């Protein structure tokens, strides 16, 4: 199962 | 731009047997960046239905994909893998040598 | 039995060309189970080994909302970091990212991973006590502060101690009888004249399960590091991997050279010679 936060960079 | 000439190997999946089917495999690696085109070759034409894992990559953050297609090697049927990347001036052909 | 998971994400724009490919892949071990492609007819997280296959629909879900709005948030990373360097939008870029968890053998998280570089170059990693950043430059810098504004570093710590680890032991568990099998290399020695007076001795390694293999030759008992020609293992196609390893020898002394081969799935180390 994937990491499920998202951050722009 | 550090741009990474791709490694190429081809080689079958089973130990080659003239007139037993097999799979050729033609696997690039260490090259970045990840646009490549890659060719299968029968006596120098493109073969049709080749297929390829999904794009990754390694530690080094270089990428590698396995192309590979359904073939019965014979004793005179020469078979190669061509290579195009942006490191590459024009493309690079590296024949399969049973004994590599 | 020592394992590990990780995704592997790589976000491409390619200007006139359309959006940003955005492209998941994770692992387990050496063995490949989901990818999400933003190229696809129709993108969605697709099963690539029989053993995630029983997963429910709101996995398959779970995973492609994750991936979806990664592709997006990635699109506008590209834009940033475009602007971080000053770089022309021309001008095809890369971001990578590797993330995941490793288990002792043993079963309790070892340690956690998080990387990300831009054109193939370290940008910016978690540091092993998944708490602090390692920024690469000064564009980097302006990452590592928007990141520890969002707590990112603490979110991963907990995914990497909890839900990383967790659905690790689930699927080592579920795949067992792959992921947790061994299978050893098959081996043999060929012989091949180059001239009159020398010979190279090919040292193969086929089928074995998993990648990890150390093939080394000796000339009376000691290492050939600089005359032997090593292979990068390389993938069957059928989960296995394959490798060799060359030394060129004077003809006559070929007695003097033995090939030793480690691996997991061995019972214990092998010894090989050629055998005329």
């Amino acid at each position: 199962l994937p990491f499920e936060k998202s951050t722009v960079m | 731009m550090i741009q990474r000439t791709p490694k190429i190997q081809v080689y079958s999946r089973h130990p080659a047997e003239n007139g037993k089917s097999n799979f050729l495999n033609c696997y690039v690696s260490g090259f970045h960046p990840s646009d490549i085109e890659v060719d299968l070759l029968k006596n120098g034409e493109r073969i049709e239905k080749v297929e390829h894992s999904d794009l990754s990559f390694s530690k080094d953050w270089s990428f590698y994909l396995l192309y590979y297609t359904e073939f019965t090697p014979t004793e005179k049927d020469e078979y190669a893998c061509r290579v195009n990347h942006v490191t590459l001036s024009q493309p690079k052909i590296v024949k399969w040598d049973r004994d590599m | 039995g020592s394992h590990s998971m990780r995704y592997f994400y790589t976000a491409m724009s390619r200007p006139g060309r359309g959006e940003p490919r955005f492209i998941a892949v994770g692992y387990v071990d050496d063995t490949q189970f989901v990818r999400f492609d933003s190229d696809a007819a129709s993108p969605r997280t697709e099963p690539r080994a029989p053993w995630i296959e029983q997963e429910g629909p709101e996995y398959w879900d779970r995973n492609t909302q994750i991936f979806k709005t990664n592709t997006q948030t990635y699109r506008e990373s590209l834009r940033n970091l475009r602007g971080y360097y000053n770089q022309s939008e021309a001008g095809s870029h890369i971001i990578q990212r590797m993330y995941g968890c490793d288990l002792g053998p043993d079963g309790r998280l070892l340690r956690g991973h998080d990387q990300s570089a831009y054109d193939g170059k370290d940008y910016i990693a978690l540091n092993e006590d998944l708490s602090s950043w390692t920024a690469a430059d000064t564009a980097a810098q302006i990452t590592q502060r928007k990141w520890e504004a969002a707590r990112v570093a603490e979110q991963l710590r907990a995914y990497l101690e909890g839900l990383c680890v967790e659905w690790l032991r689930r699927y080592l568990e579920n795949g067992k009888e792959t992921l947790q099998r061994a299978d050893p290399p098959k081996t043999h020695v060929t012989h091949h004249p180059v001239s009159d007076h020398e010979a190279t001795l090919r040292c193969w390694a086929l089928g074995f399960y998993p990648a990890e293999i150390t093939l080394t030759w000796q000339r009376d008992g000691e290492d050939q590091t600089q005359d032997t020609e090593l292979v990068e293992t390389r993938p069957a196609g059928d989960r296995t991997f394959q490798k060799w390893a060359a030394v060129v020898v004077p003809s006559g002394e070929e007695q003097r050279y033995t090939c030793h081969v480690q691996h997991e799935g061995l019972p214990k180390p092998l010894t090989l010679r050629w055998e005329p």
